């Protein structure tokens, strides 16, 4: 009944619009929530008509003239704004709140690539190896030969730049059956060695 | 402060109660169901003490608002169809007033044959080459071998909850018959080269009717 796009993506500092469509409901009031990882939905803004400023994340909510749709504009998304954004509408003052399916927002930091690959070992399980790919550009990294890898983005507080961002991918396997590598546009073959 | 259990694992046909507790003197409380690609669906709500309202998906559930602070959700004859993340929420009253949500309860209903398997938890030593090349140390904590798919992995640095520089997989990776989960903490070389710094990865899970934890430690280098 309350429809949202499943996912959205934007680069840091590039604004993005998150839509919400409910043709069968003429909203009495519209609310938006966001669910950050390891947290429950948190209230962002509520409006009955027109456009309303949002304190955090900076932006503006605009309700359609017929109150059958709305849009949440994030004016300056940062990495911390990556979450699942929910719209919730009410057909009347007294009736049920109905939530949308949620839009999963991904925010890509700006990165200077310097892809590197490394092999890691652990003292607790010496017959296991972990492959670490760092400081790469997600659209240029090729991990075609692995399904079991996972990816994240983190920020580290360095000297010159209070918080630099960097991507990390990892995959692990029994030592003997492990081949740590990747291919990355503009860097050729990437392979890991050990101490 | 709205409190609800972190993780619960049930067997088929089991009964169970999820209890939500709130310290805001809120008259409205509610229980919501989140399943992949099915938004948030009201299971049961309450406008006040000893008042309950069925939702759309209430079949399979009962509820009791025993007091102003506490709203119970009862799971009747637990079924695979019960497996979900459950969210309790509250507000001052119903009608265009923000809802305050809890952090959510991950409930998994198992077959009466399958057992819960605790994870194996290791921290990988960071690469000396990465440290030299990037002036940063990435610490990879791996939880593997566990069943079912849900498990929480967190970091503490010197007894304190750490979030800066942590990247944790949101979803478990299916490895054959078991699941694994990975978390990376990337720190500056200066922070790594301190043999007093205690880098702690904790895996929280549910086994034998209760919540359990495994703690793994690695210290910094000289």
């Amino acid at each position: 009944q309350v429809q949202q796009e499943p996912s959205a993506e934007t680069s840091e500092g590039t604004g993005i619009n998150i839509t919400c469509s409910h043709p069968s409901i003429q909203a009495y009031s519209i609310q938006w929530y966001r669910q950050l990882p390891g947290r429950g939905p948190a209230f962002l803004v509520s409006a009955v008509k027109g456009s309303k400023e949002v304190p955090d994340p900076e932006g503006r909510l605009s309700v359609s003239a017929d109150s059958r749709s709305s849009a949440l504009w994030l004016a300056r998304p940062r990495l911390g704004d990556a979450a699942v954004y929910y719209c919730a509408v009410r057909g009347s003052s007294y009736t049920k709140l109905t939530f949308g399916t949620g839009t999963r927002l991904s925010v890509q930091p700006h990165i200077t690539p310097s892809p590197s690959v490394y092999r890691l070992t652990s003292e607790d399980n010496k017959n296991l190896e972990m492959c670490l790919i760092t400081d790469y550009s997600p659209e240029k990294l090729d991990l075609s030969s692995v399904d079991s890898k996972t990816e994240t983005v983190v920020e580290v507080a360095t000297s010159e730049n209070k918080h630099e961002a960097s991507y990390l991918s990892t995959y692990w396997a029994k030592k003997d059956e492990m081949q740590c590598g990747a291919k990355h546009e503009g860097f050729g073959i990437l392979k890991g060695d050990d101490p | 402060e709205i409190n609800q259990p972190s993780i619960l694992v049930l067997k088929e046909d089991e009964n169970a109660t999820l209890s939500c507790r709130q310290n805001d003197n809120h008259d409205y409380m509610s229980w919501y169901l989140q399943q992949p690609g099915k938004g948030l669906q009201l299971i049961y709500s309450s406008y006040g003490v000893k008042q309950e309202n069925k939702g759309d998906i209430h079949t399979g559930y009962e509820a009791k608002r025993s007091s102003q602070e506490v709203f119970h959700l009862d799971i009747i004859s637990a079924k695979k169809n019960h497996s979900a993340i459950y969210f309790c929420a509250s507000s001052s009253y119903k009608g265009n007033t923000p809802l305050n949500f809890g952090q959510g309860t991950r409930l998994t209903v198992l077959g009466k044959n399958s057992e819960i398997i605790e994870p194996d938890v290791v921290i990988f030593s960071p690469s000396k080459q990465e440290i030299q090349e990037k002036k940063k140390a990435t610490l990879v904590c791996l939880a593997s071998g566990f069943f079912p798919d849900h498990l929480n992995l967190v970091w503490k640095v010197n007894g304190v909850k750490r979030t800066e520089g942590v990247g944790t997989d949101e979803i478990s990776t299916s490895n054959g018959s078991t699941y694994s989960l990975t978390s990376r903490l990337r720190i500056s070389a200066q922070e790594w080269f301190n043999p007093l710094n205690r880098f702690e990865c904790i895996a929280n899970f549910f086994k034998n009717g209760t919540q359990q934890s495994i703690q793994k430690i690695i210290y910094g280098d000289t």
